[PDB]
RNA sequence: GCCCUGCAGCAGGGGCCAAGGGUGGGGGUGUUCACCCAUUAAAGGGGAACGUGAGCUGGGCUUAGACCGUCGUGAGACAGGU
RNA sequence: AGCCGAGGGAACUCGGCAAAUUGGCCCCGUAACUUCGGGAGAAGGGGUGCCUGCGGGUGUGUAACCCGCAGGUCGCAGUGAC
RNA sequence: GAGCCUGGGCUCCGUGAGGGGGGAGAAGUCGUAACAAGGUAGCCGUAGGGGAACCUACGGCUCGAUC
RNA sequence: AGUGGCGAAGGCGCCCGGCUGGAACGGGUCCGACGGUGAGGGACGAAGGCCAGGGGAGCGAACCGGAUUAGAUACCCGGGUAG
RNA sequence: AUUCCGGUUGAUCCUGCCGGAGGCCACUGCUAUGGGGGUCCGACUAAGCCAUGCGAGUCAUGGGGCGCGCGCGCGCACCGGCGGACGGCUCAGUAACACGUCGGUAACCUACCCUCGGGAGGGGGAUAACCCCGGGAAACUGGGGCUAAUCCCCCAUAGGCCUGAGGUACUGGAAGGUCCUCAGGCCGAAAGGGGCAUGCCCGCCCGAGGAUGGGCCGGCGGCCGAUUAGGUAGUUGGUGGGGUAACGGCCCACCAAGCCGAAGAUCGGUACGGGCCAUGAGAGUGGGAGCCCGGAGAUGGACACUGAGACACGGGUCCAGGCCCUACGGGGCGCAGCAGGCGCGAAACCUCCGCAAUGCGGGCAACCGCGACGGGGGGACCCCCAGUGCCGUGGCAGCCACGGCUUUUCCGGAGUGUAAAAAGCUCCGGGAAUAAGGGCUGGGCAAGGCCGGUGGCAGCCGCCGCGGUAAUACCGGCGGCCCGAGUGGUGGCCGCUAUUAUUGGGCCUAAAGCGUCCGUAGCCGGGCCCGUAAGUCCCUGGCGAAAUCCCACGGCUCAACCGUGGGGCUUGCUGG
């Protein structure tokens, strides 16, 4: 009988959102806490390691991981366990190397290459909004990050709206709002990776989500749940998507 | 299963046959039980003494139980002492 | 031993064999009975399932006593009428639900003091 | 529950005393100069998936299904069972001749580079054959239809010189 | 305490002098005796009105009541049982 | 003719003769067998004093006779003797 | 709240002097019940009897032959 | 007296009278699906047997005899308790 | 291959059972050349007992001292911090919200991690190491002196919690929730530390959220028994309280008599659950040790301390049952961890090498450690690919002699390979050399109507049946058939079997219609019109982990195996 959390992680047991061999190795890194879902994200040791090839062994990716040269959303990183995942940037200065890690039609992660202007931006969807002491409000991301903003421009903010920040230093621009002809980017689900302009919401009661309707780039309707659309512009995107 | 011997005997065939089939009460070191085994082969019972360790394997027949001519015996034996009763008989072997 | 974690027996009447050993996280503690002190009052601390902290009261002389607002600190005469065992009043018990006598007059414990360390009262009329 | 264990790749017969089939299996392992029973029925283990294929995709509707019918056909097409245009129902039609005609050691017969099955097997598995750029020692190794006009004897083998003796003894033939 | 031995020693057989002291506890049976158990240095045997009821007990035996079996026509009887 | 006896507990005796043990009331629980009526109070187990109060039944009743409850307290022992 | 003792409840196996029927095997002894109208037609239900197969009585059926 | 009839089956035969159950036929009568089968439960149910009370001609288990038979606990004959 | 064959008679047609013929698992007889790959090897009987060695450490960039070498550099123990609650092993107990799937927590806790907003003020103290004495057989352990810290305590401030009266700023489907104001009270922080340097790195405390891991609740689903029929008494509910991290008869005081059950309660039996596995044309029948997810346990039973987290597998206390040392005073241990040993059995391996790869802990890092993991050793574990010669002339009826060829395999050697080896792979020399057995041979059923021996004896026989002096059936030899590095025997499951019958069986005479009827539940129910949309059908959203299964392409010579992608499986649930 387990007394305790948990330290490991089998290969067969990861998850699936992952590019990595199953039958090779017993054992996986386990990620440790920290912004994304463990569903959603990846460990830069695979980035470093398994996706791009700067190196072949663990102890190499550490070295160049404490060596200081691996930046996401522009802060040095050194753990090997730190999870990257949707929306963030992965630079490499001495390689002036610029990705943005996207999911694919399938649900896993890939590294879309990116240019050193829009490397400086990370969209940030909001998830909740709260009262703190002083009348202050708090905006809770997608990512888990929060940022506080005051009294009087609080109804300029909502739940499920999108908001372009310069990354390492966190100023806030460009409110992009959720309506009627607003461009999204699904993240979960079946019709993940697709793209397009909403066209109706729909409500329920009792518990049961809100559901989306999007209208293809070609004419092509679908629907998803709303906490999977992410907006990204109003009739254009404001960033390079593949 | 394993056993141990207490005494050779012979048992009279089924009609309309007539012939002596010799057999070996064998007691069992699991429980303690006494059964009778077969002996196969022309001269078998002249390789088995008492007090000789002997091996017991089911004999063959319907509904895991006896044969056509010795209704009532089950077995047979299989090993005299940790050698083959066939080699035994064939006389490829010398029982230690 | 309060282990405070499950009935061996089901609705309709049959029994439930315990498949496993009482876990940590199961037990309860003693019932901290409140009395009236006489000239000091006494509390405990204890350290609880994560790293948490409980303050318990065991013998009680001053009351924080309410009327539409406003309150007050006073003292703590004997207890009347415990609705919630018979005993109580006679060994003069406080819980919560309790009529108390003070200085002003009569009062209903709102507070439950073996959780929270004090004593809180409402007026009555 | 239970992990998996690998599985025979071939089936024996229902019943093993059949004067027929006896027979028959009796002259194509002296005509294909076969080691045992076990290779012949590996290749009607093939031809049986084939033709079970087959039925299973026949007359039945969705994507995959006529995906699953293209890369049967190509895939035949490739190993050199059927031409390149040819319909689902050609398949119920094979052998295991065909199978039988398609493997190294008869090809290596047919081709005239030697005399018969015995010594086609015995330069096979002693690496006197190469494939369009690859030593093989496998006799089954069933050569496909892009590499059939790229057999031919190895670099370094006694018989890639025109005047060595049991070459020209082979040659003799021809 | 001594003698012979088919007494090496440990133990055994057989015999001589010696009656000063010891020789017990339990199971079945009315039992004496005999039998068995565990201990013990060994757990000897006899006499004294088969020592001892103006000392005890009263289980047996041997009156008057009653039952069984057998014998007898019967009344009845039995060094037969209860 | 009576009372008490450490440790052991029928080793006594024909034989547990004699003596001892249990004991009133309320509650729990109750076998084989059976002529279904019994066995049966089977067996076995727990409680009981004094004081301070609270309730019920019949009754017109702060008359009388009965049935329950809580709390406090003393002793080796509360059907304390009979 | 272990453990010890104790009084019960259920249930599987364990062991026991000795009795009853059952089954095989040799076929030994007494009879001749069943197959033909088997020499008293056979069979069911109930009751009584007898060394044994069986006999008898009341009611039933034909899975009974003949004129 | 039937190769007949009535009854859920078991079973029901002299005549007359009373009380009662069911079915067939005929029907521009009434109701308007109210139906089928039925675990479990229930009621009826030959002969024989058992209990209590009455009766008892004939027949007749048991039993008593006479014959046959190698033997006869049987078949046949004469009596006869229960029923 | 959606299959049949033998057996009841003097001969025939049926019914019905037995047997043959196929696959998988365990044990075993005889026999055995090579390589590769894989999730195989004390599970079945004893969750029985264990000698010896190992399986958990790390930090000098937290602190003081001591020793060795020129204040500096190396080494040792102590104090202190983090971890040791994961990983690893087994299947006893459990018929249960234990498991699976869908949902909920507006009824809860969470050290290490992320983001944001804020703080680090003032004092004090003890004591290991070290020095002087020791006690004790050991296990262990006493006194005095001296001392530091990221050790311990106090004050302050921030902050946390309870209650009451108001305002209605936030989220959500919905506020016992969050925010603002006022009041009365309880608890109550911090290491401005270490390093580099002339500010940077690693760290400390508080608050709001997230993440990770858990706790709790619900709907649905999932063995056999009636020769187990009534069961339950805190039992079912309510009011008020206590306790808990949290809702709750979880526990208590009082008020009621409710709860389950023939659609099978209760009781008993057996059993870890699932993904999955075997078999079969399928419908279906059976199993669920090895890999993954979950649960439980550490000789049997109970109870606690410390910590974010335990009622603790290599920590503690007691009882029972076993064992070991002893100076007899007292002390210590339980391999269901890796090797290894005893015993039980029909039934299962070396007391080996390494942290080079994958991972975990510690550390700023460099790195250290790990019987996890990797690598070899032994084993007729499973799968894939091969071998034990080929050619020509002649002869006989497949084999002989003559001549020639090759070297997978075998013997030896050099490189590469490997943490180091070994295997493997390239190359060189030698040489047809070095390498087939097991079962059967009357009919099912394929292959002798040959020789000898024995003579109802001996022996054979799944079943039918052979043997009594001429044996195609026993034993041996000579021939021949089947498979073939494998081939036979014994037990178990599926199929054979329409002998369990939904698909898809039978009941006059072969097994089988209750003696007849009435009717309760249940099952089955005439025709037309209107409505509803529960079942039913279509479409679309969120779920049903990975591995395993099917197909194609690609990489190890091909393959088995591994990787990429498309389908399936998950017996289904849920929003429109």
């Amino acid at each position: 009988a387990r007394k305790g959390p948990k330290r490991h992680l089998k290969r067969l047991a990861a998850p699936t959102s992952w590019y990595i061999h199953r039958k090779a190795y017993k054992w996986a890194v386990r990620p440790s806490p920290g912004p994304h879902s463990m569903k959603t994200s990846i460990p830069l040791i695979y980035i470093v390691r398994d996706y791009l090839g700067y190196a072949k062994t663990a102890r190499e990716a550490r070295k160049i991981l404490n060596e200081g040269k691996i930046l996401v959303d522009g802060r040095v990183r050194k753990d090997y366990k730190f999870p990257v995942g949707i929306m963030d940037v992965v630079s490499i200065p001495e390689t002036g190397e610029h990705y943005r890690v996207l999911p694919n039609r399938i649900g896993k992660l890939i590294l879309h290459p990116i240019s050193e202007e829009e490397a400086k931006l990370k969209p940030f969807r909001i998830n909740n909004k709260r009262m703190v002491k002083g009348a202050k409000v708090q905006l809770n991301l997608h990512d888990g990050s929060n940022h506080l903003v005051s009294l009087a421009e609080k109804d300029a903010y909502k739940t499920s709206y999108t908001v372009i920040m310069q990354v390492p230093e966190r100023q806030i621009v460009k409110v992009l709002p959720f309506e009627v002809g607003a461009y999204v980017f699904v993240t979960q689900g079946k019709n993940v990776a697709r793209k397009g302009k909403i066209v109706e919401v729909r409500q329920f009661p009792m518990g049961w989500p809100d559901v989306v309707t999007i209208e293809d780039e070609n004419g092509e309707l679908f629907d998803t749940l709303k906490e999977y659309a992410f907006v990204i512009g109003k009739d254009k995107p404001e960033i390079s998507l593949p | 299963a394993r056993g141990i011997v207490l005494e050779k005997i012979a048992v009279e065939a089924k009609q309309p046959n007539s012939a002596m089939r010799k057999a070996v009460r064998v007691q069992l070191i699991k429980n303690g039980k006494v059964v009778t085994a077969f002996t196969p082969g022309d001269g078998a019972i002249n390789h088995i003494d008492e007090h000789d360790e002997v091996i017991i394997e089911g004999i063959g027949g319907p509904k895991g139980g006896s044969m056509g001519d010795i209704p009532g015996i089950r077995y047979k034996v299989v090993k005299v002492n940790r050698v083959s009763l066939k080699e035994l008989v064939k006389g490829r072997k010398e029982k230690p | 031993a309060i282990w405070q974690g499950r009935s061996l027996k089901k609705p309709s009447g049959g029994r439930i064999i315990l498949a496993r050993k009482k876990r940590k996280r199961e037990l309860g503690r003693e019932p901290a009975n409140t009395k009236v002190g006489e000239d000091r009052e006494k509390r405990k601390i204890i350290r609880t399932y994560g790293g948490n902290r409980k303050v318990r009261l065991v013998e009680a002389l001053y009351a924080n006593v309410f009327e539409g607002g406003k309150g007050k600190k006073v003292k703590i005469l004997n207890v009347v009428e415990n609705p919630a065992n018979r005993q109580y009043a006679r060994r003069n018990i406080i819980t919560k639900g309790a009529i108390i006598e003070t200085e002003i007059g009569k009062a209903i414990v709102t507070s439950r003091p073996g959780q929270d360390g004090v004593v809180n009262a409402v007026l009555i009329k | 529950g239970d992990p998996k264990r690998q599985r025979k790749k071939y089936e024996t017969p229902s019943h093993p005393w059949i004067k027929e089939r006896l027979d028959r299996e009796r002259v194509l392992k002296r005509n294909y100069a076969l080691k045992n029973k076990k290779e012949l029925w590996r290749h009607e283990t093939q031809l049986k998936e084939f033709r079970r294929r087959a039925r299973r995709l026949l007359a039945a509707r969705g994507k995959q299904a006529e995906i699953e019918r293209q890369q049967l056909l190509q895939r035949l097409y490739r190993l050199g069972l059927l031409p390149a245009d040819a319909v689902l129902d050609d398949v119920l039609s094979l052998t295991v001749e065909d199978v039988l005609e398609r493997r190294l050691q008869t090809i290596v017969y047919r081709k005239g580079l030697a005399r018969t099955m015995k010594q086609a097997r015995q330069l096979i598995v002693h690496g006197h054959i190469e494939v369009n750029g690859q030593v093989i020692r496998s006799p089954g190794y069933l050569v496909l239809r892009e590499e059939e006009d790229t057999i031919t004897y190895a670099k370094g083998s006694p018989f890639a010189k025109e005047g060595h003796p049991e070459r020209m003894v082979i040659e003799q033939a021809k």
